[PDB]
RNA sequence: GCGGCCCGCCGUAA
RNA sequence: GCUGCAUGGCUGUCGUCAGCUCGUGUUGUGAAAUGUUGGGUUAAGUCCCGCAACGAGCGCAACCCUUAUCCUUUGUUGCCA
RNA sequence: AAGGCGGCCCCCUGGACGAAGACUGACGCUCAGGUGCGAAAGCGUGGGGAGCAAACAGGAUUAGAUACCCUGGUAGUCCACGCCGUAAACGAUGUCGACUUGGAGGUUGUGCCCUUGAGGCGUGGCUUCCGGAGCUAACGCGUUAAGUCGACCGCCUGGGG
RNA sequence: GGGCGUAAAGCGCACGCAGGCGGUUUGUUAAGUCAGAUGUGAAAUCCCCGGGCUCAACCUGGGAACUGCAUCUGAUACUGG
């Protein structure tokens, strides 16, 4: 917008010669990304964002780079949405059908986890079920009650997570991912250009793609 | 030679035996083979039948013996003259007298005695052995039960080595004492020499 | 609905300390019928196993191609890693006439008059890519004419 | 850093 | 009586060595690969961490027998404070 | 141009590049037959000869050892003037010209700006290493193409013989 | 309507005669090229439309074809002078 709350590129030798139409001189060894031509696609976004939630699209989230982390999980969680948190395994879309499996085991486990040591108390078993319920816990916390296949995914790195992109595409789901310099438009994607490891600049991409899904639903 | 037997194995454990008697030094050799003689003729007997286990016991003065089978009428007959028959042939055998008992086989997919002896039977009528233990396996599959093993071994037609096959799923541990195995065998004579045939059976680990 | 076939089957080796192990490949082709079609490629033990999975590979992997009447105005040829294929419309009356596999991808497609001829190697599963070679990468007379921004009559004249 | 030590009859699993 | 080079059954050995595979998903035109590799550990593909892989099966370990310590019950044909 | 060229100094001599300006006006590219230049070894005539060293002679090692190892050692290696015309003479890639996303260096010129300093902007030539599309049987090549094109020339047609 | 980095295949490297190929306007020529026309290109054979032998092989009527050559008239965008 005006506030300019977001940050540019890296450096000008890591770089990709496809994003020359999203750049801005670069004057300070670093790459400057031309906000001339961010608001007005960033507002298509959040329109189809919109009209995806008013047909209860179960939107995804994904961006585990340390930083989206908890950012990520306060976006989720808020509206009516679901969000991948830690390491992205190979397969959730496309091997869906195996991950049912252990989906379905956490979910006893946790069942049995509120009476854990009632059931018997031999103290090495409980303590491996509570590791090995903490070990699944993180990988498919924000996943654990969603039907199946959803209809829309949001990537805070483009190329740090090609993998979830690259199922998207495979899958046929339209994409949302934000585009830095040293990454590349290559899905079906609605592109957001900008910096991405911003603390200041995730919660403002965060901020406005939460409060359209909230409204979405009403 | 490699594999021990794996009934033998649990005969303490989980595993009842078949003969249940006390006798001393001066009868074990000839009360064993008057079992194996009754036996014997029991199994060839009852071919046409469905046989799957034979229990002896000796009490005092008598044997009693119980036939565990799938289809107790042809056994059984209209009225009870065939084991009267039976009961009389018996008594002949053994001098003491004699009393017969019927069991009743409520899954016949189990028991792998039974299962192995019908596929042996269809392999006598040249049929393809793989649709068999396809078959089979299927079949106790879907009558429920956690693990299952066959396989068929020896000249399936071709000229060249004996070859062996054998399809399994599910779980059978061999190495644990605990899980409840039955294990029996067969074989087909046929136009270019005899074929055998085994099969594991996992029932369910017992505690 | 969906008109299966299948090309060719052959049997495959692997080395390793105790001997050697057997497996089975199996190459089928799937169509409509009216002008989509896909094909699947699959490997097992036994024949049957490997059979079945090629099927649903086919029947998850498939294209549209226009035709018309049952053919189209393209004389079209396609390349892959050893293969030639050349492939021209035919009048009327005429069948498929062409060597091996081309002939159960244009059956499945639902060509039924065409005159195709291979050429360099003619192993089946390169030659199979006859579908991704041309078929689609052909223009039909409408959408040249919308591409071209002008109208289909004068197109043609 | 460096002493030496050669050969293996003919065909032959689906 | 002949044929273990027409067979079933039953044995020896590598070797009580720690390995051997499968389903689904990806990579390659294909034979195939991935998982089973990498860091640290163990008697051990025994375990943690990382990782386009995610899980399973036969194996390893445990359930079996005997020996080493105590406690109840019973006390002859066994024992004697 | 290729074969190739390394102490220092003098004499004779060829080519390439950059900056600015002037001049002639298509005067160009390729090239069968022809001509010239080609490492090392080798040949002829005349000199020279320290080191090294085919041939050769002894000592070992070995079942044998016309070899590898040790002690010697002639032609040759050097100079002048003539022959020879072959090499894994290899980037195993013929010569010209045009077009097509990028990074990290080396070397040698030149313009501007505070020319402050080892500074900052450009702009030519020649060379190393990664890598995109594309091409390829694959390996790989990738603005110094094995990518997209044009002109001319030289070669190939199963393995042995 | 094929190839020459490693499968067979770029001369060891240059100079250069005969040959092959030419950056851009302007003006002429109509050699190449293009359009008509005329004369030729035997008959038989092939093809097409027909006819007659009881049908068919077989015979026959008419037409296209004979891709060419020469001559005349015209066109001037592209090669050549």
């Amino acid at each position: 917008m005006l506030k300019a709350g977001v940050h540019f590129g890296h450096q000008t030798r890591y770089w990709n010669p496809k994003m020359k139409p999203f750049i801005f001189g670069a004057r300070n060894k670093v790459h400057i990304i031309n906000l001339e031509k961010t608001v007005p696609m960033f507002n298509e976004a959040l329109a189809e964002l919109n009209k995806i939630a008013s047909r209860k699209g179960k939107i995804l989230f994904v961006g585990t780079k340390r930083a989206a982390s908890e950012a990520v999980k306060d976006a989720a969680l808020s509206c009516d949405q679901f969000f991948v948190n830690h390491r992205w395994l190979g397969g959730m879309l496309t091997n869906w059908k195996t991950v049912r499996q252990s989906i379905k085991r956490l979910k006893d486990l946790e069942t049995q986890s509120q009476d854990g040591t009632f059931d018997k108390l031999t103290k090495k078993e409980a303590l491996m079920r509570t590791r090995e319920l903490e070990k699944l816990e993180n990988s498919l916390g924000g996943i654990k009650d969603m039907g199946g296949l959803p209809d829309a995914l949001f990537v805070i790195d483009a190329d740090h997570e090609h993998i979830a992109i690259k199922e998207a595409n495979n899958l046929g789901i339209p994409v949302f991912a934000i585009v830095d310099t040293n990454s590349d438009p290559d899905g079906v994607d609605f592109v957001i250009p900008g910096n991405d490891d911003a603390i200041r600049a995730v919660t403002l991409y965060l901020g406005a793609v939460a409060a359209t899904v909230r409204e979405g639903r009403s | 030679g490699q594999k021990v037997h794996p009934n033998g194995i649990r005969l303490g454990i989980v595993k009842p035996w078949n003969s249940t008697w006390f006798a001393n030094t001066k009868e074990f050799a000839d009360n064993l083979d008057s079992d194996f003689k009754v036996r014997q003729y029991l199994t060839k007997e009852l071919a046409k039948a469905s046989v799957s286990r034979i229990v002896i016991e000796r009490p005092a003065k008598s044997i009693r013996v119980t036939i565990h089978t799938a289809r107790p009428g042809i056994v059984i007959g209209k009225k009870g003259e065939d084991v009267e028959k039976l009961r009389k042939v018996v008594a002949d055998i053994a001098g003491v007298p004699a009393q017969i008992n019927i069991a009743e086989v409520r899954k016949p997919e189990l028991d792998a005695k039974l299962v192995a002896d019908s596929i042996t039977s269809q392999l006598e009528r040249r049929v393809m052995f793989r649709r068999a233990m396809k078959r089979a396996v299927q079949n106790a599959m879907r009558l429920g039960a956690k693990g299952i093993k066959v396989e068929v071994s020896g000249r399936l037609g071709g000229a060249e080595i004996a070859r062996t096959e054998w399809y399994r799923e599910g779980r059978v541990p061999l190495h644990t004492l605990r899980a409840d195995i039955d294990y029996n065998t067969s074989e087909a004579h046929t136009t270019y020499g005899v074929i055998g045939v085994k099969v594991w059976i996992f029932k369910g680990e017992i505690l | 609905e969906l008109q299966e076939k299948l090309i060719a089957v052959n049997r495959v080796s692997k080395t390793v300390k105790g001997g050697r192990i057997f497996s089975f490949t199996a190459l089928t082709v799937v169509g409509d019928g009216n002008g989509r079609v896909g094909f699947g490629y699959g490997k097992a033990r036994e024949v049957p196993a490997a059979i079945q999975k090629a099927m649903e590979k086919a029947r998850r992997n498939m294209i549209n191609v226009a035709l018309n009447n049952g053919t189209l105005q393209h004389p079209v040829k396609g390349v892959h890693t050893g293969s030639r294929v050349f492939m021209q419309p035919a009048s009327e009356g005429t069948g498929i006439i062409a060597g091996g596999a081309m002939r159960a991808v244009l059956e499945v497609a639902g060509v039924h008059n065409v005159l195709a001829k291979a050429y360099g190697s003619t192993n089946p599963i390169n030659v199979v890519r006859a579908t991704i070679d041309g078929l689609e990468n052909m223009n039909s007379p409408e959408m040249v004419a919308a591409k071209r921004g002008k109208s289909v009559e004068e197109i043609l004249g």
